[PDB]
Order: structure tokens, then C-alpha cells, then sequence
């Protein structure tokens, strides 16, 4: 059960330091190395650097070094890095991974989730939930006017699943928005009932019904 | 930063390193003089207590310093101890294997010249005197052995023309670099070694003489007497000749696996070519001297020629054992042409350490760091050449006392100053197969534990005698030396300045 | 640096054919008999996934559709026979030297057939109006090809001001693709026209798929 988990969400200010982590298991911690990889949106993989958290020797990008600093904890099996003076151009997703020492196969085989920075100088927004109800039958959801990412769009409390198409947010102002439909059986609705599930980290989360 | 081309590549040249002259003359004496079979015991715990550990150690130092771009132990002892003291404990890893490359490629060129002429037919031709006296007014004419009480050597034309020629051969392999150069040489000579040591045990296990037959050497280095063991003389011995054939302490495997990739392995890869080492060292090494010279002068008398020297037993009674039997003369030619690949790929082992410096460190290009390499030794073998027991001098001071304290302070420095568990985890990554656990306390307390008493042994016993008894002359040699360490110094002083 | 350069940047593969991606090294990735080359599979929202290491071994778990070949500076990932899940971006890595370098990656379409796109409009929600804002989203869903195009009139007026567009990645299952728009408005100036429509361009066909209410 090799699993790599990292924190999540992390917003900050220009400036600013931000500190990721990635808590390893299922596997002896010391015998790999932890790997980080930075990913900005519709972008490709950038390798920033490596840590072997057994001797703790680290190696970086020089692109990264003085960006980007490696740690890990051997004791608690985990793995962290440090991004310093935050700019607009450090938001993106990073990757932690472990990379096998075994030879000849020198690769990345378990990733973790990835942790999505943010930095701007917005505000935190709670969301406005709207029921979208029409004029096989399509609902739809529209959440705007929050901040930051992400926001989880879940329709009957997780069942219900298909038929859903839950687009990816957009920025705009300093404010995103974001939509969802749900294609369900002319039979189906307003027959039953069907409720949309948004959630916001920073926030507070609503649950709203389409009737009508 | 160059590589390894390959795993092979790379066992064959660290076993080359180890594979020296000691497996066929050093250790069949020792062996011997030391309880024969018996021998065995103390030989075998020290490889495991001593050999194997300190070898991984400086295997895993090597390469940890590779990664960042350092070959040589001022800088490796610095980034395992960030401390002004550790860069100048580090300057002894490059003293030492230059001092010994100063006088080693000199008797390397001997065992050259002696094929050369083996190879020609010019070797010389009742008692065992009027049969040894040819080849030993032969060899002292050679290195120019003093008949007067001047302690001037007088070295032949033909031994100084061999030795330039042994220093080109030399500058030929390591100015091609580490692949294209001691690599390629490695795959070459190491199995070419291995026929001529292979091919001259079944040749001088066929020779019988109403004084003896070969297998009566074999039967008496390997018939244990098992009361020496009591002797705490014969455990000393057997943990000097394991750290003696493991070439350890020289700063040379550090060198070497530098230039391994940063988590490619090095436990079985060690093992590997130290395993090597020791076949050609008691199976192979330990079954053409003394079987051979037992076979002549029988039984009787096996004591004295291993009392005799191992040198006295490979440059003046095998090869006038040869000169007896059937064709010996191309016998001869073989077993000096075995000593002096033995020697070769041994000596370009010990010059690459301060190669590596100067391109790591001063930023030179190989051609200029080999060349200048060269010049340094070429000139400073001169002292060796002219002066008496210059070159015993020498062989102590770094070759013997250097050697082990050095050993000593390369454990500390990684296993305690740099952190144990550090060290291991180091030592054990990316290894096809783990350490036995047990070494993690062999090399934190046991193998420390050997070295200093081997130190604090032959310190009490070798010192006083090296200080007091020895001629005047021996200053010039310990003046140069010690200049030659302040030489040093001042390279690591610029080094860090730039 | 070894830079690796991906071709195609992207690619179109029909459910029964071949896909070929290469990948090009600036120098040998080769040591000692094994080649340094390794691929990934990337959906999106989700972590690179390993599908073969050292150039040409597949990695226990994927499926043996996926193939690795190729040696010193040329590679080639090979995904015979396509489907619907191959769905995404690929990438080459190497590992031979500090630093590990990607390719630009290989976006993987499913070729399907054509299908035109469900378009559905709904009018501002109630809660939205006293709210003080109002906006109109209009789904367009489940079509293939991926290009289209819309066009929001107000009283058969163009209206370009005030439009959020954003479309979804390639269906894993049924291989097609998804948008919604979203015009914004004030309350007071959305209950100052008649009526609102959304115009979807499309192959499908020639004249663009219209949805319209009247307030
Ligand atoms: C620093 C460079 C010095 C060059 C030579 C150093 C001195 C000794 S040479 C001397 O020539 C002699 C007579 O022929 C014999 O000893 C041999 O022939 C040859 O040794
Ligand atoms: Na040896
Ligand atoms: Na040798």
C-alpha cells in the first residue's frame, strides 16, 4: 500500500513563504528518494529536485535552488519543500514522488496528489450557489464569486454520477467561477428530487434543490 | 565528470588495484612464517572484521564525493566534516598514494626490465650459491645495489631507459582518462593476468626434483600448525597483510569510486573485486613462490626462504629455479611479465589520486593533470634511484604507518564526525544486495578498534628503531617528504582560495 | 541538460489503430546496457502515471497494449490497440543525468464519430436576481469534433461583453467533449431587453444550433 500524500490547497501572498509536505507509507522511507515537480496550468513537468531522505543529501534544478528548499523528516516517514518570495509565476501544482534506486530503473512509480499553490493578493470569497433549472432533461448549478480554489460540485450527495459534466473554474477579477450540468431522464425530474453540493474550503459549504 | 562505462569495467579495475605483487611474493611468506594453514584463521576474521568494512567505507566515500563533483580526500573529508582540520587530514589521502607512487613505479619498471631481458635471452646461466650468485650479482648490478660504503645506488643505463619507458606506459593509459583509458586497460589486463598466473601454478606444479616435489610446498603452506594462533604476533601479522592487499588507506579506491554514479552500486561491486583479490592472492598467489622453491630445496629449508625476503624470493631464487628447469628461461620472462601487469595496473591506481585533485580542484585539464602528475613523480623518483634506503623510507613512513592511521582517520571521519546511521544508509543505497546488519557495529566499534591497535602496535615497535638505529642519509628522504606534504597543502590552500 | 523534444505535440487515433509517439534526446541516455528512458500517462486532474521504465519494460499493472523501444536518442511509445481511456497527455523522462528532464508531452485524442453538441440555456435564477446580478449559462455537451464556437445575442444583437467560456478534457468513456458559457449581467440592464439567445457553430451542421427564451 505505497502511498504518497501531500498537503493541499495552500494559498499565500506575494512575498511570502509557503511550506508543502508529503507524507510517505507502505514502503521502508530511507531505501527511495522524494522527488518534486512543479506543473503549471496547461503547462508541462518542470524536475525542481531530489532529497534522499536516508543520508539527507539534496540535489536541485539550478533553476530552483534558492526557490525551492528540500527537507524530510526520516522519523515520521515524510518529505517537505519550501518555496521562498512567492511570485505570481509560483502558482502551479507540485508533485512529490518517489523515485526507485534500483538499478537499471531509475523512475517515478508512486506520485502523490499533487498540492495546487495559489499567489495573489485576493481576498477570500464565499461562493453564491444558483439552482439552474430549465425555460431527457438537462439541470445545471452555477457557483461564482469565490475564492481561492477549489470548491467541490457534488450533485445527490455523491450518487448520481452520471450524465454529470462539472467544468473546471475560471478566474476573473480576482474571483472564480465555476458551473456544472446534470442530464437526467425527462421521467426522473421533477419526479425526484435532485440537490446540488457545493463545497468551499476557505469558506462555508451550500446545498441548494432544483425545483421549479 | 567522466564515468565508469560499465559494472565490469569498474570490478576489474578496483581488483586491479588490489591484485599487486604482495598476492604472489608478500603473501606465501607471511602465510608461511606465520603458523601455514593456521595462517588462515586470523587471515580470514581480519577480511571480514577489517578488509571488507574499510573497503565499503572507502568505496561509499568515493562515490558520495563524485556526486558533488570531488575526488580526493581534502575535499571528501570536508563535506563529511566541515572543519579546517579535516581538509588537512585530507591532504595525507593525496601524500600518501603519491609518496608511494615515487618508489612503486620504479620497482614496477625492475620487473619490465627482468622480462625485457628473460624475453632476450640475456638472463645469466651444483650448490645453492653458485646457482643464486649469477642472478643476484645480476640484480645488484641492475638497480645499482652500492659495492662501497658511499650510499650511492648506481642504477644501470638499461634500468633507468626501462624506467622512463615504465613512466610512458603509465602516462599512455591515464592521459587517455577513466573509461577510454584504466577501464579499457582493466578489461585487458586483468584476465591476461589471470592466464599467466593460472598457466605458471599448473606449470610449477609439475616440476619435481629428488629434493622435493611442488605439491610439498602446497602441503606445508596449507598444513596448519595451530599453535601460533597464541602468538598475538601472527594476528597482527594477518590484519597488516588483509589491509596491505586491499590496498587500503592509500586514498586510491576513494579516487576510483568517484567516478561511480551517485547511487549505482558499490556493496556487491566491492565485494566482487575484493573476492578477486583474494583468489589471486591465496589460490593463486599462494601456490607458484613457495611451492616452486620448495620443489628445489625440498622440504627442508621451506622456513629459510620464506625468512630470506619475499623480495630476495621473487627477483633472485625462482628466477634462478627457473634457469634450471626445462625452458624455465621463457618461464621466467612469464613470471616477471605477471608482476609487472600486477604492478601496472596498480601504480596507475595511486597516480590517479592526485590526477583527480588537479582537475577537480584546480580546474586542469587531463592532459596537463597527468603530465604534470608525471613530472612530479618522474623528478622526485630520482631520490629513489641515487639514494640508499630511500626508498624503505619512503614505504614506511607512507606506505606502512601512513597507510593505516590513515585507514583510522577515514572511519572516524565517516562512521562517527559524519554520522553512523548516515554512513550506512550511504553505504547500503542502491546496492544489488544489503549489508549484513552485524557490520553495522563491526565498522562502528570493531573495525576501529583493529586499526588502532595495529597502530599503537607497530608504533611501539617500528618507531624508536626507525629513529635511532637508521643512517643520516635517511633525513634527505623524510626532508623531501614532509616537503612534499607542505607541497600539498599549499595546492589544497590555492584550491580553496579560487 | 538532456532536452527532450516529444513529436507529434498532438496526435489522433481512431479505437482499433496505433499510436506513435517519439521521443528525441539531445545526447544518449544509455549506460551499461540499459537505457534511461522512461513514460508516463497523465490524465487530467490526476498525478503522471508509470507506464514504462528503462525504454522498453512495462511496469506491472499496465496493460500490455503499451509497448517501449528504442535506444541511445531515439524512443518510441507504442499504444496498440487504442481506447477510449487512452485519453491523454504522454510523456517521456529521462533519467540518465542530474537534472531529470521531461518532454513537452504528447496530448492523445479518440477519434470518434461526429456528434453535434446538446445545447440548453437557463435564464437567471431567482435567488441570483435580488441578489443583484444576473447571468445566463448555456451547456453544450457531449459533441465531437473538439472545435466549436458560440455566439450570445441579445434582441438579435451580437453580445460579447461579459462571457465566461470553459470546456472539459475528452471524455474517458465516451470520447467526447463538453463547454459552458456564461453571460453576465446587471439586474436592472437584463431586465431591459426582450429576449436572450445562445447560437452554437458547429460541423455538425451548417446552421449553428439555436436555443432561446423570452423572460
Ligand atoms: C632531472 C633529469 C636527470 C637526468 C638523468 C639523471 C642522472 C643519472 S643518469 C646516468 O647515466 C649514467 C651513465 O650512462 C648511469 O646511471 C646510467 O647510464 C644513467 O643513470
Ligand atoms: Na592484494
Ligand atoms: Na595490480
Amino acid at each position: 500500500q505505497v502511498q504518497l500524500q501531500q498537503s493541499g490547497a495552500e494559498l499565500a501572498r506575494p512575498g511570502a513563504s509557503v511550506k508543502l509536505s508529503c507524507k510517505a507509507s507502505g514502503y521502508t522511507f530511507t531505501d527511495y528518494y522524494i522527488n518534486w515537480m512543479k506543473q503549471r496550468t496547461g503547462q508541462g513537468l518542470e524536475w525542481i529536485g531530489e532529497i534522499y531522505p536516508g543520508v539527507g543529501t539534496t540535489y536541485y534544478d539550478e533553476k530552483f535552488k534558492g526557490k525551492a528548499t528540500l527537507t524530510a523528516d526520516k522519523s515520521s516517514r515524510s518529505a517537505y519543500m519550501q518555496l521562498s518570495s512567492l511570485t505570481s509565476e509560483d502558482s502551479a501544482v507540485y508533485f512529490c514522488a518517489r523515485r526507485t534506486v534500483t538499478m537499471g530503473r531509475y523512475a517515478m512509480d508512486y506520485w502523490g496528489q499533487g498540492t495546487s499553490v495559489t499567489v495573489s493578493s485576493a481576498k477570500t470569497t464565499a461562493p453564491s450557489v444558483y439552482p439552474l433549472a430549465p425555460v431527457s432533461v438537462t439541470l445545471g448549478c452555477l457557483v461564482k464569486g469565490y475564492f481561492p480554489e477549489p470548491v467541490t460540485l457534488t450533485w445527490n450527495s455523491g450518487s448520481l454520477s452520471s450524465g454529470v459534466h462539472t467544468f473546471p473554474a475560471v478566474l476573473q477579477s480576482d474571483l472564480y467561477t465555476l458551473s456544472s450540468s446534470v442530464t437526467v431522464t425527462s421521467s426522473t425530474w421533477p419526479s425526484q428530487s435532485i440537490t446540488c453540493n457545493v463545497a468551499h474550503p476557505a469558506s462555508s459549504t451550500k446545498v441548494d434543490k432544483k425545483i421549479e | 565528470r567522466e564515468h565508469w562505462a560499465t559494472r565490469l569495467g569498474l570490478i576489474l579495475a578496483m581488483a586491479g588495484n588490489a591484485v599487486g605483487l604482495g598476492n604472489f611474493l608478500r603473501f606465501p611468506v607471511q602465510a608461511a612464517e606465520n603458523g601455514g594453514g593456521a595462517f588462515m584463521i586470523p587471515y580470514i576474521i581480519a577480511f571480514l572484521l577489517v578488509g571488507i568494512p574499510l573497503m565499503w567505507i572507502e568505496w561509499a566515500m568515493g562515490r558520495y564525493g563524485g556526486a558533488q563533483g570531488h575526488g580526493t580526500t581534502p575535499a571528501i573529508f570536508y563535506l563529511l566534516w566541515r572543519n579546517r582540520f579535516a581538509k588537512i587530514l585530507g591532504v595525507f589521502g593525496l601524500w600518501i598514494p603519491l609518496v608511494v607512487a615515487i618508489y612503486f613505479v620504479y620497482i614496477e619498471s625492475w620487473t619490465l626490465g627482468f622480462a625485457i631481458k628473460f624475453l632476450v635471452g640475456l638472463v645469466p646461466e651444483t650448490d645453492p650459491d653458485s646457482i643464486l650468485r649469477p642472478f643476484k650479482e645480476f640484480l645488484y648490478s641492475y638497480i645499482g645495489v652500492p659495492k662501497g660504503d658511499e650510499p650511492i645506488l648506481k642504477p644501470s643505463l638499461f634500468a633507468y631507459i626501462v624506467f622512463l619507458i615504465t613512466m610512458f606506459i603509465n602516462v599512455s593509459i591515464l592521459i587517455r582518462g577513466i573509461s577510454k583509458g584504466i577501464e579499457r586497460f582493466a578489461k585487458i589486463a586483468m584476465p591476461t593476468l589471470f592466464i599467466l598466473a593460472v598457466f605458471l601454478v599448473i606449470r610449477v606444479f609439475l616440476l619435481e626434483t629428488p629434493n622435493g616435489t611442488a605439491a610439498d610446498g602446497l602441503n606445508f603452506l596449507w598444513t596448519p600448525d595451530f599453535e601460533k594462533l597464541k602468538d598475538p604476533g601472527v594476528w597482527i601479522a594477518a590484519v597488516g597483510q588483509i589491509f596491505f592487499t586491499l590496498s587500503l588507506g592509500f586514498g586510491a579506491i576513494i579516487t576510483y569510486a568517484s567516478y561511480v554514479r551517485k547511487d549505482q552500486d558499490i556493496v556487491l561491486s566491492g565485494l566482487t573485486a575484493a573476492t578477486l583479490n583474494e583468489a589471486a592472492e591465496v589460490i593463486l598467489g599462494g601456490s607458484i613462490s613457495i611451492p616452486a622453491a620448495v620443489a628445489f630445496f625440498g622440504v627442508a629449508n621451506a622456513v629459510a626462504i620464506a625468512k630470506a625476503g619475499a623480495f630476495n624470493l621473487g627477483f633472485i631464487t625462482l628466477p634462478a629455479i627457473f634457469s634450471q628447469t626445462a625452458g624455465g628461461t621463457f618461464l621466467g620472462f612469464l613470471w616477471f611479465f605477471l608482476l609487472f601487469f600486477a604492478g601496472l595496473t596498480s601504480s596507475i591506481a595511486i597516480m590517479q589520486p592526485m590526477i583527480a585533485f588537479l582537475e577537480d580542484e584546480l580546474k586542469l585539464s587531463r592532459k596537463h593533470a597527468v603530465l604534470w602528475t608525471a613530472a612530479i613523480v618522474f623528478f622526485s623518483a630520482h631520490l629513489v634511484m641515487f639514494l640508499n634506503k630511500s626508498l624503505d623510507e619512503m614505504d614506511f613512513w607512507a606506505g606502512t604507518i601512513g597507510v593505516v592511521f590513515f585507514g583510522l582517520t577515514e572511519l572516524i571521519i565517516f562512521f562517527w564526525i559524519f554520522g553512523a546511521d548516515k554512513a550506512w544508509e550511504e553505504i547500503n543505497r542502491g546496492g544489488i544486495i544489503k549489508v549484513p546488519r552485524i557490520y553495522y557495529y563491526v565498522m562502528r566499534y570493531i573495525t576501529p578498534a583493529f586499526l588502532a591497535v595495529l597502530l599503537v602496535v607497530w608504533a611501539r615497535e617500528y618507531i624508536p628503531k626507525i629513529m635511532e638505529e637508521t643512517h643520516w642519509t635517511v633525513w634527505i628522504t623524510r626532508f623531501y617528504i614532509i616537503g612534499l606534504f607542505l607541497f600539498l597543502t599549499f595546492l589544497v590552500f590555492l584550491a580553496e582560495r579560487r | 541538460d538532456i532536452v527532450l523534444t516529444q513529436s507529434p505535440a498532438s496526435l489522433a487515433v481512431s479505437l482499433g489503430q496505433r499510436a506513435t509517439i517519439s521521443c528525441k534526446a539531445s545526447q544518449s541516455v544509455d549506460y551499461d546496457g540499459d537505457s534511461y528512458m522512461n513514460w508516463y500517462q497523465q490524465k487530467p486532474g490526476q498525478p503522471p502515471k508509470l507506464l514504462i521504465y528503462g525504454a522498453s519494460n512495462l511496469e506491472s499493472g499496465i496493460p500490455a497494449r503499451f509497448s517501449g523501444s528504442g535506444s541511445g536518442t531515439d524512443f518510441t511509445l507504442n499504444i496498440h490497440p487504442v481506447e477510449e481511456e487512452d485519453a491523454a497527455t504522454y510523456y517521456c523522462q529521462q533519467s540518465n543525468e542530474d537534472p531529470y528532464t521531461f518532454g513537452g508531452g504528447t496530448k492523445l485524442e479518440i477519434k470518434r464519430a461526429d456528434a453535434a453538441p446538446t445545447v440548453s440555456i437557463f435564464p437567471p435564477s431567482s435567488e441570483q436576481l435580488t441578489s443583484g446580478g444576473a447571468s445566463v449559462v448555456c451547456f453544450l455537451n457531449n459533441f465531437y469534433p473538439k472545435d466549436i464556437n458560440v455566439k450570445w445575442k441579445i434582441d438579435g444583437s451580437e453580445r460579447q461583453n461579459g462571457v465566461l467560456n470553459s470546456w472539459t478534457d475528452q471524455d474517458s468513456k465516451d470520447s467526447t467533449y463538453s463547454m459552458s458559457s456564461t453571460l453576465t449581467l446587471t439586474k436592472d440592464e437584463y431586465e431591459r431587453h426582450n429576449s436572450y439567445t445562445c447560437e452554437a457553430t458547429h460541423k455538425t451542421s451548417t446552421s449553428p444550433i439555436v436555443k432561446s427564451f423570452n423572460r
